[PDB]
C-alpha cells in the first residue's frame, strides 16, 4: 500500500532555518506531483507549496514566497525554510497531487488535471518559538 | 541427439571480388543469446500515461502517452549495422567501396539449452542449475510479414556487437490504437490546457498473436532452426557525399582580371558590372546578374518547417526532415534539427565498464553538404528595389506573431517540384540496415532512418519464447497465474547477411578524406585492461562526388 | 479562499448535503476534492472527482459540482461522520485553493 | 530421441477458394495439455444421491441421483467451435458463408512430458520437479467407438479456448445403470413421495474398460501418436436464418385500396368484405376467408409442452424441444423453454481475471423465427360462431385441471405429418460441433445440441492416463491402495478440423444483418492490462433466406 | 476484387442493417425510395 | 417535396489526417518549458488577424510524406477520372478512386 | 512497470527519466527521447493551408 | 518568391517552375517566375550595335 | 454477378439498365454563354461565391 511519512518536525527558533523531509513507499514516488500543505493550531488547511514530477516548475503561496524551497530526490521530498517567523508553527503534511481524473467508471478514458490530493502523509509538527 | 552439436559459430567477414570490379561482402555474425521466461504468459493491453509531466504547461514535447499489447515472446532482431561489421571491415568499405546493394539474409539458431533454476530451501539460500532435457523453445518465424514490424534499432535494442559477450532479446510489444489531444500551451497558459486520452476507436482495432497467425517451433536441446536465404530488392545506397549546393552548379562565371600575385588578399575580379553581364534568371524584372541570382538547374535541399508538431488521432509527432543543419559541422555541440541522435547501452557501444545508467550519446552530422542554414535565406518584395528597406523584407531576425523567438524559417516550406535529395547515410554502429516500405498508395520518397527499403518484403521478424514448464499444481479454472518452473534458455544466432559492393576509382588530382586510426582516436579500438569495449561512431560517406 | 459552512448537524441514518463555494473562474474549470479529517489524524481523501472514491473509502460519499458550487452528500450519517470536512481545488492564478472546512457533527 | 522434437505447434485457420465459389477452411488447433495422474488406479462404480434436496416437496425438478463408473482416464475431447476458431474467423464465416460442411478430422499427440515432484522431508516444505525419461503415458483411441459416447461440452469440459493457455483434461466417466422413482409433489403434499433407488437390473449392466476394448500406446518422451485423417458424412448446416412463419407463406392478399400519403396511420385496406372473399380455407363451415383462416401448403414450427417432466427406469427428464420462444428476442431475461441456456468457466469464455466459482451464464436467442408464442394461439368451437362466448373457447387464460398457473398450451402438442423445422443453429464458442448418431431402429429427425450428426461414426474418442510409476514397496496383495511416485505430464495435442463452406451472394436490395465490433463490444476481443481474457457468445445466422 | 482474410483475434467492423437505418433500405406506403450513404474502409489494416 | 439538395458529409474511416489544434512549433534551443517568445501556438494571431493562426499558412508536404488514395463513395461518389495531359502528372485524384 | 490489478487508473509505466531513456531522435541538440520526439521511419499524412 | 535560401556556398535564389498569371498583358509588368535572357552580339543583339 | 476465380480472387460483373428519357435540344446552335454573378461578388467579403 502507499506509504508517505513525514520526519523533521521540531522546536526551533524564529527566524532560524529547518529542513523537512517526506520519505515515500510502495508506490512509483516519481510519476507524481508532491505538495506541502500546512494547518496551524485549530486553523483551516493552507497551501504551503507544490512541486512536479520532474522538477522542472514549483510553486509556492505568497507567504512563503521567496523564503522556502521544495526539492525531491526520486526517492523523497524536502522543503528547505529559510526565515522562520512565530506565525510557521504549524503541522505540515506531504501530499500526492492527481494530476490524472478518469471520466468514466471502468475509467477508460482520463483527462488531466489539478486540484485534488490522493494519498497524504502522516505529518509533523514545527514549533517555532524560545 | 543431445550430445550433438547442430551448427558451428562463425563470425568472419568474407570479401570475395567478382568481375568488373564488384565485391561480395559476406557478414557472418555469431551471438549466444540468453531468454528468461516471460513475465506472465499472456497478453497485455496497457495504456502508458504520463500526463504528469504534460499537466505542466508548455511541457507537451514530453508526451510519451500511448497503448501497447505487451506479449509474451522476445524478438531477436539484428537490424544494426554493428552486428555485423567490426570496425576494420567498415574502415575497409567506407574507404575502397563507393555503393553498397543489400543481397541476402539467412539466419538460423542451433545448440538450444534448456535449463532449470531449483533454489534449495537451505537457511542460508542457494540455487542450483539443472538441464530439463525435456523443456522446449517455441521460435516463431513471420515468414509471411503478418505481425507489425517493430525494428529494434530504433529503440536500441538489437543484438549486441560484440562476438564474445552474450546477448538478450527484446520482449517484443506493439501500438494499440488510441485517440488523444494536446492543446499546445506554454508557461503561463492560464489554467490547464485540454490533456484527454479518449480511449481505442473500435473501427481501428488490431490484436495480433503469433501463436494463430504464425507457425511455431518446438526447439528442444537436440534441435535447429534455419529461416532460410531471403533475397532483397532494395535500391543501392551510395557511399559517397555531394558538397555542391546551387551556389556551385553549372559554368562559373569568367574572371576577365585574375591574381597576378600569390595571397590572402589576391583575389579574382569578374570585372563586369552586375547590370551589364549576360545571363539568364528567374527573375523578369532585375537586369543584375549575380552569382546569387543565376539561373540554376534545380534545387539542391529543401527548408521545412523546424521543431515544428503536428496532431493526429494519437496525439502530437515532430515532423521529420531528411537533411542535416549547415555549419553543424564545425562543432557537434552545435548541431540542430535534422542531425539524428543515437543514444546506446554499454550492449551497443557505451564503455562496458562504465558504471550508472546514463546512455551514451552521439550526435551524427553527415558529410553531405546538401543542408540548409536558417539565419542565411531571407524573403524580400517583388520589386527588388536595392538595397532593401525594412518594409520591403522579411528578414530571419523579424518576428512571426509577435514572437520574438520564432521567426518566418521556422514556418516556411521550400519543397517543390525542383527538390532534390539525397538518401540517408548509414550510421555506424548503431544505424539500422533496412525498413519496411509503407503499404499507403502513395508512398514516401525515402525514410528517415535505414537507407535501404524493402520494396516488396523485409525478413520475417524471428520470435523466441521458453515454453511453459507446468508444475503438478497447475489449475486453469484458477483466476492467479499459473505457476511455473524458474527456467531460461542460452541458444546460438547465426545470421548471415550478403552485400555486394563497387570499388571506388580516383577521378582526381588531389586526395579524399579516409577512416584512418591516430593518436587521438587510438584507444578506441582495442580493450582496456578491465576487459573494457567500446564501439565510437564512425562517417560513412568521406568520398565526395559530383552532382551536376 | 474558498467558502465553506462552519458546521452542520444532523441525526444517525440522516442523508445530508454540504456546500463549499467560490468563483466559477477557479472553482468552475477546475476539478474539487473533497477529504474528511478526524481528530489525532491528516486528511482522508474521501471524494476525487467524477464521484469517483478512493480505495477504502465508503460509498456513502457523493459528490458533484455545478458553477461556482460543489456539493458533497453523505447517504446516511454514522458516529464515525464527527469530523472536519474540506473542499479543495486548483485556481487560475496557478494555486491550490482550499475552503474553511466545515465541522460535521452528530445529534 | 529425448532432445528431438516430434511435431510443430500450428493454430492458423486457412482459407482455400476452390472453383464454384466453395471455401475449404482448414482450423488448426494447438493446445498444452496438462495430465496429473489418477486419484486411482481402480475402476470405481459409484452412486451419486441428492435425496436431501428431492427429500423436500415441490423439488423433484433437481434431481440428480445416478450411478457412474469413474475411471482412472481422461478424455481429450475437442468438440467445440471455440477450440478451432477465433472471433475474427467466425466473424469471417457467418458473414460471408452460408452453409458448413464438415469434411474432415485429425488429431495428434506431441512432445510428451512427463515429470515427478520429489517433496522433500526439510522442515520448511520444498518440492523439486525432476525429468522421469522412463515414464510412459498411456494413449487410447476408441476408433471403433466401442466406448459410450461422452460428449464434454455438454459439461462444459472440452479444452480450452485460448491457445496460449495451458488445458487440462477430463476425468472420463460413463453412466451405469439404475432405477428410480420419483412421485411428483408440490409444496403442500402431504408426507413424504415415493422416491426410492432400486440399484440396477441385471439385464442392463453394462461395465466398460479401456484396457479391455481399446489398444493402449505407450509414449516416451520421444514419442509421439497421430489418430490418423477422419472423414465426415454429415448433413450440411445452414448458416441462414428463416423469417416466414404460416401467416407469411404464399401470395398476399390484393389490397384494393392503397395508400395515398406517406404517414403512420395511412395503411392499405383490402377492400372486400370478409364473407365475400375468394381463397381456400381447410374449415368447411366458415364463408370467413382471412389472413389467419387462409389454406397454408404446411406448418412452419410445432408446439411442444413445455417444462414438461417425463419419468422413465432412470426417473424424470425434461422434454427436449427443438424451437426457440417468440418475442424473446427483444429481451434476454424474457427467454423460456426452449433458448439453450450455456454455463462456463475461465477456460471456456469467462473473464480469466474473475473471482469466485459463479459460471458465467447466457441464454442463446437464435435468429430463427420459426417458434411458437403460447399467450396467443387458443382454441374454440368446431361451430365457429363469432364472437365466441366462453363456453365456446379455450383461452390460453384457462386454468386446466383447476390449476390457475398452468394453461392448456403447456399440455398441447400440435406435431403432426405437416410439420417442418430447422436445424439446431451453432453456437460460439461453447456449442458443440457434431454427435452421434443414435443406435436405435428409428432415429431422430435432429439432435438439440450439435448440428452435425454422424450418419455411421464419429471420431475415436481419445484416452490420456499416466503410467503407473510404482514404488519399491508395492504388494497386490495388500488392500490398500498401490503406492506411486507422484508424477504429472504435460503434451502437446495438434488438431485439424477441415470444414467446406459456400460463400453467400446478394439476393435483395437491402443489406442483410452482420457481426460487426463497435463500441460497446469493443473491449470484449482484447485484453486486458492484468491479461484477462474473455470470449463472449456470438450469433451464427445472421442472415435471412426465403422458405416458401 | 480480393477476399478478405482474417489476421487478427478480434473481429472488424462491417456494414449491417439495424433498426436505426432498418426503414432506409426499403420503399414507402406510397413508393418513396432512398439510397444513404455508406462507407467503404471499415477493415483497419497494419501500415507499417 | 421542395428543391432543397440532400446532403452529407463523408467522414472518412481512415485516420491519416491532421488536427491543427494540435502540433505547434517551438524554438529550435528546445528550453523546456517553452515561454511566450519560443513558441509559435495556434493561439497566435498571424499578421494581426485574431481568427487565423498559423496552421492556415502551414505546409507539411515533403520527401518523407505519405497519404493514402481517396476512399470510394456510395452511391453518388465517381468510379474513375481521366490523367491530365500535364507533363508532370498529380500523385491521386481527390475525386476519383 | 506494468500494472498489477485491472482498473482504469491502472497504468503501465516506464519508468526510466525522460532524459536516461535509450533511442534515436532527430533532435540532435536534446536528451530527452519521448514518444514524441523519436524518430519514426517517415510522416503519416501532411498538413496543408 | 523572391525567397533567398542559404547553405554551404551562401545564398541563392529558390526556383520556381511556372510562370506569372497576367504577365503576358505586358513584358515591362513581369515577375517571379519569368526567365530572363541577357545576351550578346554573338547570340541575337544586333551587331552593329 | 460473383464469379470466384483461382487464388481467392472474385469476378465481379456489375449490369445496369436504365430508360433514357431526351428531349430536343432548346436550340440546334452552339452557344457561348459568359455566365457573370457579379451582383454576389460586389459585395466586399464575398469572394469566395
Amino acid at each position: 500500500e502507499v506509504q508517505l511519512v513525514e520526519s523533521g518536525g521540531d522546536l526551533v527558533k524564529p527566524g532560524g532555518s529547518l529542513r523537512l523531509s517526506c520519505e515515500a513507499s510502495g508506490f512509483t514516488f516519481s510519476n507524481y506531483h508532491m505538495a506541502w500543505v500546512r494547518q496551524a493550531p485549530g486553523k483551516g488547511l493552507q497551501w504551503v507549496a507544490n512541486i512536479d514530477s520532474g522538477g522542472f516548475t514549483t510553486n509556492y503561496v505568497d507567504a512563503v514566497r521567496g523564503r522556502f524551497t521544495v526539492s525531491r530526490d526520486n526517492g523523497a521530498l524536502y522543503l528547505q525554510m529559510n526565515g522562520l517567523r512565530v506565525e510557521d508553527t504549524a503541522v505540515y503534511y506531504c501530499a500526492t497531487m492527481k494530476t490524472t481524473y478518469c471520466i468514466d467508471e471502468n475509467c477508460n478514458s482520463f483527462q488531466a488535471g489539478r486540484g485534488v490530493f490522493d494519498n497524504w502523509g502522516q505529518g509533523t509538527l514545527v514549533t517555532v518559538s524560545s | 541427439g543431445v550430445g550433438i552439436s547442430t551448427g558451428t559459430f562463425n563470425n568472419q567477414t568474407e570479401f570475395k571480388f567478382l568481375e568488373n570490379g564488384w565485391v561480395y561482402i559476406t557478414a557472418n555474425s555469431s551471438r549466444l543469446v540468453h531468454l528468461n521466461m516471460p513475465e506472465s504468459e499472456n497478453y497485455r493491453r496497457v495504456v502508458v500515461n504520463n500526463l504528469d509531466k504534460t499537466a505542466v504547461n508548455g511541457n507537451m514535447a514530453l508526451d510519451d502517452t500511448h497503448a501497447e499489447i505487451v506479449t509474451p515472446w522476445s524478438l531477436v532482431d539484428a537490424n544494426a549495422w554493428g552486428v555485423w561489421f567490426n570496425p576494420g571491415d567498415w574502415q575497409l568499405i567506407v574507404n575502397t567501396m563507393s555503393e553498397l546493394h543489400l543481397v541476402s539474409f539467412e539466419q538460423e539458431i542451433f545448440n538450444v539449452v534448456l535449463k532449470t533454476v531449483s533454489e534449495s530451501a537451505t537457511q542460508p539460500p542457494t540455487k542450483v542449475y539443472n538441464n530439463d532435457l525435456t523443456a522446449s523453445l517455441m521460435v516463431a518465424l513471420d515468414s509471411n510479414n503478418t505481425m507489425p514490424f517493430t525494428p529494434a534499432a530504433m529503440r536500441s535494442e538489437t543484438l549486441g556487437f560484440y562476438p564474445w559477450k552474450p546477448t538478450i532479446p527484446t520482449p517484443w510489444r506493439y501500438y494499440f490504437q488510441w485517440d488523444r489531444t494536446l492543446i499546445p500551451s506554454h508557461t503561463g497558459t492560464s489554467g490547464t490546457p485540454t490533456n484527454i486520452y479518449h480511449g481505442t476507436d473500435p473501427d481501428d482495432v488490431q490484436f495480433y498473436t503469433i501463436e494463430n497467425s504464425v507457425p511455431v517451433h518446438l526447439l528442444r536441446t537436440g534441435d535447429e532452426f534455419a529461416t532460410g536465404t531471403f533475397f532483397f530488392d532494395c535500391k543501392p545506397c551510395r557511399l559517397t557525399h555531394t558538397w555542391q549546393t546551387n551556389r556551385a552548379l553549372g559554368l562559373p562565371p569568367f574572371l576577365n582580371s585574375l591574381p597576378q600575385s600569390e595571397g590572402g588578399t589576391n583575389f579574382g575580379y569578374i570585372g563586369v558590372q552586375q547590370d551589364k553581364r549576360r545571363g539568364v534568371t528567374q527573375m523578369g524584372n532585375t537586369n543584375y546578374i549575380t552569382e546569387a541570382t543565376i539561373m540554376r538547374p534545380a534545387e539542391v535541399g529543401y527548408s521545412a518547417p523546424y521543431y515544428s508538431f503536428e496532431a493526429s488521432t494519437q496525439g502530437p509527432f515532430k515532423t521529420p526532415i531528411a537533411a542535416g543543419r549547415g555549419g553543424a559541422q564545425t562543432d557537434e555541440n552545435q548541431a540542430a534539427d535534422g542531425d539524428p541522435r543515437y543514444a546506446f547501452g554499454r550492449q551497443h557501444g557505451q564503455k562496458t565498464t562504465t558504471t550508472g545508467e546514463t546512455p551514451e550519446r552521439f550526435t551524427y552530422i553527415a558529410h553531405q553538404d546538401t543542408g540548409r542554414y536558417p539565419e542565411g535565406d531571407w524573403i524580400q518584395n517583388i520589386n527588388f528595389n536595392l538595397p532593401v528597406t525594412d518594409d520591403n523584407v522579411l528578414l530571419p531576425t523579424d518576428p512571426i506573431g509577435g514572437k520574438t523567438g520564432i521567426n518566418y524559417t521556422n514556418i516556411f516550406n521550400t519543397y517543390g517540384p525542383l527538390t532534390a535529395l539525397n538518401n540517408v547515410p548509414p550510421v555506424y554502429p548503431n544505424g539500422q540496415i533496412w525498413d519496411k516500405e509503407f503499404d499507403t498508395d502513395l508512398k514516401p520518397r525515402l525514410h528517415v532512418n535505414a537507407p535501404f527499403v524493402c520494396q516488396n518484403n523485409c525478413p520475417g521478424q524471428l520470435f523466441v519464447k521458453v515454453a511453459p514448464n507446468l508444475t503438478n499444481q497447475y489449475d486453469p479454472d484458477a483466476s492467479a497465474n499459473m505457476s511455473r518452473i524458474v527456467t531460461y534458455s542460452d541458444f546460438w544466432w547465426k545470421g548471415k547477411l550478403v552485400f555486394k559492393a563497387k570499388l571506388r576509382a580516383s577521378h582526381t588530382w588531389n586526395p579524399i578524406q579516409q577512416m584512418s586510426i591516430n593518436v587521438d582516436n587510438q584507444f578506441n579500438y582495442v580493450p582496456s585492461n578491465i576487459g573494457g569495449m567500446k564501439i565510437v561512431y564512425e562517417k560513412s560517406q568521406l568520398a565526395p562526388r559530383k552532382l551536376y | 479562499v474558498l467558502t465553506q459552512k462552519a458546521s452542520v448537524s444532523g441525526s444517525l441514518g440522516q442523508t445530508i448535503t454540504i456546500s463549499c463555494t467560490g468563483t466559477s473562474s477557479n472553482i468552475g474549470h477546475n476539478n474539487v476534492g473533497w477529504y474528511q479529517q478526524l481528530p489525532g489524524r491528516g486528511p482522508r481523501t474521501v471524494v476525487s472527482g467524477t464521484n469517483s472514491r478512493p480505495s477504502g473509502v465508503s460509498d456513502r460519499f457523493s459528490a458533484s459540482k455545478s458553477g461556482n458550487t460543489a456539493t458533497l452528500t453523505i447517504s446516511g450519517l454514522r458516529a464515525d461522520d464527527e469530523a472536519d470536512y474540506y473542499c479543495s481545488t486548483w485556481d487560475d492564478s496557478l494555486n491550490v485553493v482550499f475552503g474553511g472546512g466545515t465541522h460535521l457533527t452528530v445529534l
